[PDB]
């Protein structure tokens, strides 16, 4: 219940700004269907079906000490939130409906009050809220009205909306999973084994014709807009270079001659032959990680493969 | 229609004018006369002429047809057949012929609807065929130059009159000898 927003150049959270929130409700993704009805047949063909948009709603109110200040506070809200600038929203929850604790009415152990006139139930460090999950959402704002209930309390009804892709982009790459350097950004929503360096954590293999990958993301990383990015030290010289993959298509690189120690950066629908001067004419096919086991099969025992990606959720 | 190929108006060759029965109440009008013709007899010159007449008071009935399957199934429309239509409150009981038909068939070759046109196929389609004939006859040619056309035709015509002048000179010079 804070509605964190990471904008291009800053980080903001509402309750820091005197802005309590009632709740956050996140719709699912609007499935746009594409059916076609045959003329006299009791059944209609599915041309397609496709996720579109994940409309968020967040009603937030605010109290202040005096009626004038309402105006300022409201303006702050707009200047703080209503941003066409695609932002990264992060949801927050509490772990408990906190109450005031027992005290002693002996002219001592009195109660605290926040900067806003409320009772601080958060006595200890471990009371305040948490990033409930290690993911974000690429988000933009839609119109709000501000009904002023009595006093200094005024409500607002934010209506956020997904920007590019209706998915729960996981923050942090898969290499931070590999190297346990960055802390946070890994919630139990992702069923992740502790065996760092073990299987289903590793995306850095060496000297293999074929290997195994566990894509922890329920949603499939077929869309190029996702940050799926591979880089391979090819290991062995060749004239052509095929690699296959399951839950995806076959990939070739024919017609250009390579060398062993040369490396390929295989970005989404894009191929850096040696990091620059992209040679992407050969078999334009992009790979697709669906969920769980995504087994790959090279053909000449690359001396290194490693690939970072982002986990996406539905 | 019997004057020779080289005359073009000294109107030998079965000069005549005909008319239909309805003329006498409508009166004096006339279409483009049957100028082009190398036909000898007069039996032709009345048939073709009355055909030029009666083809022109045009009637296109672009009605719509709706198929009844459970009842009246024996009406699969086929072009070039006789049919007896009759619309009350229209002044119509005569019989006509189909000239266009338009079937659709979803699955199991069951019909959904029909469209038809009677007599002449349409006013519409006549216009459209006229347009497409213009647009395809043009662009099949090569003499066309949109910037000042008629150079290709006027060059030709002036060449023709010039050779005719030279031929006149030759005629005089030969009749001399």
């Amino acid at each position: 219940d804070i509605e964190l927003t990471k904008k291009d150049g800053t980080v903001i959270k509402l309750s820091e700004y005197g802005f309590i929130v009632n709740d956050i409700v996140i719709d699912s993704m609007q499935i746009n269907t594409k059916y076609q009805d045959k003329e006299n047949m009791n059944g209609r063909i599915l041309m397609g079906s496709n996720y579109i948009s994940r409309d968020i709603v967040v009603p937030c109110f605010c109290k202040v000490k005096n009626r004038s200040d309402i105006a300022y506070m409201r303006d702050m809200l707009y200047s703080l939130t209503t941003d066409i600038e695609p932002m990264y929203l992060r949801e927050i929850r509490r772990k408990e409906e906190l109450n005031y604790r027992f005290t002693q009415p002996t002219s001592d152990d009195y109660v605290k009050l926040d900067k806003n006139n409320f009772p601080d139930y958060e006595y200890s460090r471990h009371d305040q809220q948490i990033y409930v999950n290690g993911k974000q959402y690429k988000v933009i704002f839609n119109g709000v009205i501000n009904p002023k209930q009595k006093g200094n309390k005024v409500s607002f009804e934010l209506k956020f909306e997904t920007t590019e892709l209706p998915y729960g982009e996981s923050i942090g790459t898969s290499l931070e999973l590999e190297e346990n350097k960055k802390v946070g950004l890994w919630s139990f929503d992702f069923n992740i084994d502790w065996h760092a360096g073990g299987d289903k954590r590793k995306y850095t293999f060496e000297n293999l014709s074929k290997g195994t990958v566990y894509y922890h993301g329920s949603a499939p990383n077929d869309q190029f807009n996702m940050y799926k990015k591979i880089t391979i030290i090819l290991g062995e010289d060749t004239e052509s270079f095929v690699w296959n993959l399951t839950h995806a298509e076959i990939m070739k690189i024919e017609g250009i001659k390579l060398k062993a120690g040369d490396r390929i950066v295989y970005d989404s629908f894009r191929v850096y032959k040696n990091g620059v001067e992209i040679s992407t004419e050969t078999n334009i096919s992009q790979p697709k990680f669906k969920y769980g086991a995504n087994k790959f099969e090279f053909n000449q025992t690359v001396q290194k493969v490693q690939f970072d990606l982002k986990f996406y959720y539905k | 229609g019997n004057y020779s190929g080289e005359e073009t108006f000294e109107h030998a060759g079965l000069v005549m004018e005909a008319r239909s029965a309805l003329a006498e109440i409508y009166g004096d009008i006339h279409a483009e006369p049957f100028k082009d013709g190398k036909v000898t007899d007069q039996e032709t010159m009345d048939k073709e002429l009355q055909s030029r007449l009666k083809k022109s008071l045009k009637q296109s009935l672009s009605l719509d047809f709706l198929v009844l399957r459970e009842s009246y199934p024996e009406a699969d429309p086929q072009p070039g057949d006789i049919v007896q239509i009759k619309s009350t409150k229209l002044g119509l009981n005569d019989l006509v012929r189909i000239v266009q038909v338009k079937t659709i068939r979803g699955i199991n070759n069951v019909i959904v609807k029909q469209d038809v046109t009677l007599g002449e196929f349409n006013r519409e389609q006549r216009y459209m065929k006229k347009v497409n004939t213009a647009a395809n006859y043009v662009s099949g040619l090569n003499d066309v130059n949109l910037s000042n056309p008629s150079k290709a035709a006027e060059n030709l015509k002036s060449k023709v009159a010039s050779i005719a002048k030279s031929t006149l000179d030759l005629m005089s010079r030969t009749d001399l000898i």
